RNA sequence: AUGGUAGGAGAGCGUUCUAAGGGCGUUGAAGCAUGAUCGUAAGGACAUGUGGAGCGCUUAGAAGUGAGAAUGCCGGUGUGA
RNA sequence: UGGGAGUCAGAACAUGGGUGAUAAGGUCCGUGUUCGAAAGGGAAACAGCCCAGACCACCAGCUAAGGUCCCAAAAUAUAUG
RNA sequence: CCGAUAGUGAACCAGUACCGUGAGGGAAAGGUGAAAAGCACCCCGGAAGGGGAGUGAAAUAGAACCUGAAACCGUGUGCUUACAAGUAGUCAGAGCCCGUUAAUGGGUGAUGGCGUGCCUUUUGUAGAAUGAACCGGCGAGUUACGAUUUGAUGCAAGGUU
């Protein structure tokens, strides 16, 4: 009903049908990804992970391999003559959960 | 060759160093001279020997 | 900026509590009341909004000091005229306006923001066992050990 | 006599909020003519 | 339906003309004329001539009835200033500032 | 060939002015004061990208403490017993479970208790 | 495995021309000034205004080349009652 | 071996030991910390303790310590005497 | 090549305004034409407007027809915004919007935490150390010509201009 999946280096709480944003995976758009590190399945019946649940996948479908909004890394030092301007765009991937499997 | 596709030999040209044009060149304010004294001054420095 | 819950008004439900100050130390009771007043005991605690409940302290003539704090421990205040320093001891303040005493102790443990000043106004303190807020039906709270 | 800092736009215009004109009187001309100053037979069309 | 008039390079400084221009803004034209008649300020006659010019425009060129009109906008812009050297002090300069006075009048309808 | 400085100065300054939009007073209009502010605001945001992680961890831990004290537990004994149990879920996750699903939170409070 | 006002060898842009090639242009073509794109750059390809006849791209060469302060100078402008 | 330098208030807090008035926020010297360009980050805040050299960013989440009412990561943090 | 802070100080009223007793010093300001066709005509206050009118392929192209830009400054509208102690931003979000040279597009404006310049000069400064609104001519690396160290060759028993 909800689950806690581990992806990227982080943890995410999901329900069926929501869209999530995740660190870049190596898949294509339209494919189907399956997360297998599941730590906690909640809801009606509650399964608690050993570290993980040993069963327990969540499947989702990939929309939009994308690149994030630009941030501008700027730093300087006040009366030295040094500064640095850098641009960043972080890659993400977007998914839509269909099925959590306890 | 063609006059629209001219190309010098490789490693045979180089752009000159332009001093005093801002901080990120590395030769920005004091232009390579350091801070004060005789060698910082225009036409300065001591005669050879 | 993923999923962390933040409360806003239309989430907050504030309650009313009643704390009996009889036989308690001033600072030990005041720390606990300050954290009731801030919301730090609710799982929906969020710092930029006012969570946290209302507290009534009822007895307040029977609050206790330890040691010789009754005749040492003087409260000073200055009036911004020169020479204008004034003072009163803690025991003298306990027998003359004891509610100023407890609300000054509690209000010293709250932050000095505009949210802190707003949260300090959720506190009501009475010398002696009666209080007018029967209409909001407050519960008794026991101080944690 | 001198200001240390220039005053900004917002401080200048905060100083000018009382610096304005009040609305005049107007007891109207009932016999003939333009509306005259209050309690005046004013010099342009006064029929008080 | 809107009539307007401007008066350009009027030799009064704009700060002094915006004061009385703040009185007549958004009022009816008849009571605007009465307010302009009962203020002793140096710029009430100038502004009154611009207002009468705009009401004459509305009656003659657009055939609006001049008893329904309100003063929709009234403002003063800076014109070009003239620089004078004061001989009377010690060689410091004095600018003659000037202004552009615009009035627009309307019946509130479309 | 003389090159005169035309049009490039104005492009370079005008985009710093456009970066300063929404700033008070003459910081959104004038190049030098708007430039110094845009420098300082890049520096601030660099610092605050790192302070944001500390702030949100602190907030999660405060919520967990409040949730744990309604079962007669500290935060610290709870996190210890959760470690000895082997449970490896975040503080972001723990705080969201305590807000949303109170029953599940009670469930893993019991696993933290008997592992001690 | 990969900081440095002093350091070396780096890839790049605004002006000009060759020395070219190839374009946008008097059913409009600008440039320039107001627009969502490119960007660490410097620097250029499609909605208002402009006009109403001038510019880009590519490769290479040449620099009245190279724009926050100097109690800087001023065509200078304009503020601070 | 050759090209190109900066630096010579080069210092300032730190002894190690010492001189001299045992202040000197004065003289030597042996390591340290910054360093200036290494900015920073937890020694109130401080190119004068814990930590850093740099791919470099980034919602990795988990560590180094100097750590753990209110502030404000982080033991109300206890238990024992 | 000067392309007009220009070979010129001056491509306009220039060695003139002006300044100085005199020797002397010494500016600013340049810019149709498509054709004045320069608002007959006509209507309300002197100036200035509002209308029509026009040679007007286009007068917010009206004597500032070299057009003509910006910024400083303005000023009149509005959308959101009013218990306080302030390197004014930054990181954590109710109301109002709505999309090009197009897709976590485009936003706009309210909150709790944290908070020191081109700069210069310093062992050390952010001033109670220095110097400072906007724009720009417009403002800081040739050769006579040498020396010495880092591409291609007549082309290597070899060197000529």
């Amino acid at each position: 009903m909800f689950a806690i999946i581990e992806t990227g280096g982080k943890q995410i709480k999901v329900e069926e049908g929501q869209e999530i944003f995740v660190e870049k995976l190596d898949v294509n758009e339209g494919d189907t990804f399956t997360f297998d590190k599941v730590l906690f399945v909640g809801g009606d019946s509650v399964k608690v992970g050993a570290p993980t649940v040993e069963g327990a996948t969540v499947t989702a479908t990939v929309n939009k391999q994308g690149r994030g909004k630009k941030i501008t890394v700027f730093t300087y030092k006040r009366r030295k003559n040094s500064k640095r301007k850098k641009g960043h765009r972080q890659p993400y991937t977007k998914l839509t959960i269909d099925k959590i499997n306890a | 060759m063609k006059l629209h596709e001219l190309k010098p030999a490789e490693g045979s040209r180089k752009e000159r160093n332009r001093v005093g044009r801002g901080v990120a060149t590395g030769n920005g304010k004091t232009s390579g001279r350091g801070h004060k004294g005789q060698k910082a001054r225009s036409g300065g420095g001591v005669r050879p020997g | 900026m993923r999923q962390t819950f933040m409360a806003n008004e239309s989430n907050i439900e504030r309650k009313w509590y009643v704390i009996d100050a009889e036989g308690q130390t001033l600072g030990r009771l005041s720390s606990e009341v300050a954290s009731i007043l801030r919301g730090k005991n609710k799982v929906t605690y969020t710092p930029h909004v006012d969570t946290g409940d209302y507290v009534i302290v009822i007895n307040a003539s029977k609050i206790e000091f330890t040691g010789n704090k009754e005749t040492d421990k003087v409260y000073y205040r200055h009036s911004n005229h020169p020479g204008g320093i004034k003072s009163i001891t803690a025991g003298e303040l306990r027998r003359t306006n004891p509610e100023r005493l407890i609300e000054n102790s509690i209000k010293g443990m709250l932050p000095s923001t505009r949210l802190g000043e707003k949260q300090g106004k959720k506190l009501f303190v009475y010398g002696g066992a009666e209080h007018p807020h029967a209409a909001q039906q407050p519960e008794n709270y026991e101080l944690r050990g | 006599a001198v200001p240390k800092r220039r005053t900004s736009k917002t401080r200048k215009n905060k100083r000018r909020t009382h610096f304005k004109i009040s609305v005049p009187g107007m007891t109207e001309c009932p016999n003939c003519g333009e509306y005259k100053l209050s309690h005046r037979v004013c010099k342009n069309c006064g029929s008080y | 339906m809107e009539a307007k008039a401007v008066a350009r390079t009027i030799r009064i400084a704009p700060r002094k003309v915006r004061l009385v221009l703040d009185l007549i803004r958004g009022k009816n034209a008849a009571e605007a004329i009465a307010i302009l008649k009962l203020t002793n300020k140096a710029s009430s006659p100038v502004i009154e001539k611009v207002l009468m010019s705009a009401l004459a425009n509305a009656e003659h060129n657009y055939d609006m009835n001049t008893d329904e009109l309100v003063v929709k906008e009234a403002y003063a812009n800076e014109g070009p200033t003239l620089k004078r050297f004061r001989p009377q002090g010690r060689a410091s300069a004095i600018n003659k500032r000037t202004s552009h006075i615009t009035i627009v009048v309307s019946d509130g309808k479309e | 060939p003389r090159v005169k400085g035309g049009t490039v100065t104005r492009a370079r300054r005008k985009k710093t002015i456009k970066l300063a939009k929404g700033y008070f007073g003459s910081k959104h209009t004038l190049y030098k004061v708007a430039k110094q502010q845009v420098m300082k605001s890049g520096q601030y945001a660099f610092r605050d990208r790192r302070q944001r992680k500390r702030d949100f961890r602190k907030l999660w831990i405060t919520r967990i403490n409040a949730a744990a004290r309604q079962h007669e537990m500290s935060y610290s004994r709870l996190m210890n017993g959760l470690k000895k149990a082997g449970i490896d879920i975040n503080r972001k996750m723990l705080s969201e479970i305590a807000i949303s699903d109170e029953k599940a939170f009670a469930q893993l409070v019991t696993k933290a208790k008997d592992a001690l």
